[PDB]
């Protein structure tokens, strides 16, 4: 339940 | 009443023009020789007969009964290098690590020392200038560092240009992206414990765009210790975190490919021992940090608009308080003018898409030697590079008082802020137009 | 008191305007013909009736009782080429190898000679100008070199623009990368034993950005012998070293593909016989090296801001010391002005990513003939090219004394530093506005 | 009528030039210190002695 | 034990 | 034995 | 009426003093050399510049 707020996929 | 007589020629009235010019074929041969375009002699005569020198005997006489003055416009043109020795832009002191040793059974002995690196005159553009600096830090390590312990992992002092803190997450305590976002914002200098840089005798400071908020206090020294609050945070172990999907996260990437340590303060902290100026300025304590005594400024490659002073010792009266002398470095001044150099600005979105391609273009990673280490990497090229550019300057000084007896040979002299000829002058010449001002 | 009369027209007072202009349809037909925009006649009359020439009879009379003067602003416009014959930018002497022979049983007989190569007028841009030069060195080898022994391996003299010394390792004695880092820093000239270049009669020197610290001593000769300390170091045998993982290293790549020798001084030394100016300047003995008598300067394609002098022999009084004559190349001067040419600067990060692509773009490797030899290779294009650009110049000279009787036909003449018409003038014209100055 | 006198030097007439400049080596040392290029002192004197 | 200080691989 | 002085290969 | 002028310095009036002296460090170097204290040159100038 932690949003890194970063699209690691792409 | 207001004549202007010469040897034996018809008298002229009211005004005319005497020309100060270096080019003349005759005088160059004889007169100047050991001189240069910043300290030369020239005949004002302009009469085809008469051997220069013998010209020197003659004189242009502005009627005695009146005090004359002359308008003096000049044409100055240089071609001085962005980075050179005379202007103080080719050197700069910095303190780096010299030796890393295993001592007296258990001690880790670190020996640091100050050293002055120099740059190869010319090499314009700001970004590249940075690179040349970083390279000089290295070139030194190559001659002393490695062969005395000290790994790359602990190279003190590196000029970068990015905001190691964009990724940063207020909770994680890490730059989530796993990479210090590779975009250029402003030059800054990064330091490792114990080292730092000094510009006390260099204008390069002005190139980085970092100035003292109190200029006149000679002494620009920026220690590691000064860069309080604002040590480059660490990188998230992007690999661990992802593969792991508790959550690893707390894992702050300790090394990198080719295994170099990111000198983390302790096995716990998310911060690294690497301190960044740019951070301290806007991310540290505004009241006590570095933002307290230094100022974030626009770069400017010229390194600092400096002025040059003119002097025509043998033709103008000596301005208010100057006293007449014969010491080239104290002649009276008659006109001041900024030294002909501008900052042309360009756009290269090709930067960092180019660093990327520039590296293949240049058959070597000479500047990027550590293409893995997120710190020691090669700073991003900023969009909008600046380049000192020389430009002829059609300046115009005012009317200045003249002597009523102008010598055949006049001495022209362009000096600089510190009062010394300036080697970088290619063309200097002026036109004087005398005219009456009042009578005796 | 202050009239201005003409033939039979109402008298005018206080001031007016006489126009000096080439264009006029009538006069061009008759008058000038064998002349050009730098030495022409023109009628000041401007009255539709009257045949030019018959105009010549008439005269504009500025009241006799007063000494008049006139403001003279002019509009000058040229279009002179970066590189041309008249300005001395299309030639340049250099000494190259002529013959390599097998003689008197065991002797290696090397014969060197000076020769003057010329360039094809026009071809702006600095980089390209360099190339055209290097090409001329070659074009000569093609007509004499090869067909007399001398291999490519031993081509003397080549203008490059990089810092053969970036890779350099203070221990190895070699440029570790195995390649002279392909980035452009400043033009310099490289020489082989026995040869060298001479610019004594050429401004191209100024294009390379290399000047004497003592200009007036006519004689710019830069010998191989002069480039003391600072011979391009050699390349690491990148292949050997790596594959070998003692360590080969000491191995300094002796040739290259297509097997050309890098003329290494001896089977031992890490240095090559190739000497670079740029190196000697900032890497050699500062007190005795070349940095002692030459100066590293900003390029500048114009080759040198030169000035032009105006003269209106039949309309202005002759300035202080000039004497009136009829010898076009000695007319009195009334105004000086820099010759209308500027250095526009651009950004082409496309350089060297472009040399790379430029070579495919140009269907030939004409300039890069030796794409393997790290020396003879094609110098990197520098980011920021310069290009001489012609620009109209709305200049303004001061008020000058006038004759109280202005002839119907005035002669206009723009001269150059050496006093000779300048072929590159497309438009020249001036406006004079007379006005009183005092009375007789 | 229109002189311009200074301590003990020949009087000058009609005009001349006084220069306001920060750079001067002497004054920077003494005078300004806690100041900056926007609020500084400078000697207009320009006479090497004194 | 000699660091060329140059990433030859890439 | 003639050098065209031109890398035709590439 | 009774001035006493010099190059470019304030004019002086009524009287003053010019000094004839051998010792001067500058002139000894240049001027006299092959001379002696009985036949020598000396600058009366006394102005440090020049
Ligand atoms: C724990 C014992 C240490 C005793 C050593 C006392 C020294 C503390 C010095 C702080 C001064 C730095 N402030 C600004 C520098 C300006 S500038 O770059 O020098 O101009
Ligand atoms: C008011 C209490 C304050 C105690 C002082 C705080 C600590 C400050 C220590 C200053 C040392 C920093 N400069 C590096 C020396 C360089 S060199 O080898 O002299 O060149
Ligand atoms: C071993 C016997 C040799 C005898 C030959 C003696 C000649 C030595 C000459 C050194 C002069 C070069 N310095 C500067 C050139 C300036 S310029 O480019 O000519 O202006
Ligand atoms: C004080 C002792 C010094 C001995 C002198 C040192 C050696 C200097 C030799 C000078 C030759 C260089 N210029 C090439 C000739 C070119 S041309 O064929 O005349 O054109």
């Amino acid at each position: 339940t932690f949003n890194p707020v970063y699209p690691y996929d792409t | 009443r207001n004549s202007i007589r010469y040897s034996e020629l018809a008298p002229l009235f009211d005004t005319t023009r005497v020309y100060l010019v270096d080019n003349k074929s005759t005088d160059v041969a004889s007169l100047n020789y050991q001189n240069d375009h910043s300290n030369f002699l020239t005949t004002v005569i302009q009469n085809n007969d008469y051997s220069p020198g013998e010209a020197s005997t003659q004189t242009i006489n502005l009627d005695d009964r009146s005090h004359w003055g002359g308008d003096l416009k000049t044409i100055l043109h240089t071609n001085m290098p962005n980075v050179n020795e005379f202007m103080f832009t080719n050197k700069f002191k910095a303190r780096v690590m010299v030796s890393r040793s295993l001592t007296k059974d258990k001690q880790v002995e670190l020996k640091y020392e100050w050293v002055e690196f120099t740059l190869p005159e010319g090499n314009y553009s700001e970004t590249m200038t940075i690179d040349l600096m970083n390279n000089a830090i290295v070139e030194h390590y190559l001659k002393v560092g490695r062969q005395n312990g000290v790994l790359e992992s602990d190279i003190g002092v590196k000029f970068d240009t990015r905001n190691f803190r964009l990724g940063f997450d207020p909770v994680t305590g890490l730059v989530m992206p796993g990479v210090y976002t590779n975009e250029a914002f402003h030059p800054d200098i990064i330091l490792l414990p114990g080292c730092g840089v000094d510009f006390t005798h260099s204008r390069l400071s002005n190139l980085l765009g970092i100035r003292k908020r109190q200029p006149f206090q000679e002494g620009f020294r920026i220690t590691y210790d000064d860069l309080e609050g604002g040590n480059i945070p660490a990188l998230l172990d992007v690999d661990a975190y992802q593969a792991s999907l508790k959550k690893p996260v707390i894992k702050p990437l300790t090394e990198d490919s080719k295994k170099r340590s990111y000198n983390l303060i302790s096995n716990d902290s998310t911060f690294t021992q690497y301190r960044s100026w740019y951070l301290a300025y806007n991310y540290g304590d505004p009241q006590t940090g570095i933002r307290s005594w230094t100022l974030l400024c626009t770069p400017d490659v010229t390194c600092g608009s400096e002025q040059v002073y003119w002097s025509l010792p043998d033709m103008m009266q000596d301005p208010v308080t100057f006293r007449s002398t014969s010491q080239i470095s104290n002649f009276p001044v008659v006109g001041a003018e900024l030294l002909p150099v501008h900052s042309k600005s360009f756009y290269n979105d090709q930067a960092v898409y180019s660093q990327l391609i520039r590296q293949f273009t240049s058959l070597t990673h000479v500047f990027n030697r550590f293409p893995e280490n997120q710190i020691l990497a090669r700073p991003p090229a900023p969009t909008i590079t600046t380049v000192s550019e020389n430009v002829p300057a059609l300046t115009d000084h005012g009317t200045l008082p003249l002597r009523n007896s102008i010598g055949g040979v006049q001495r022209v002299t362009i000096t600089d802020a510190r009062r010394r000829t300036c080697p970088y002058v290619y063309k200097a010449l002026g036109i004087v137009s005398p005219r009456v001002l009042s009578s005796r």
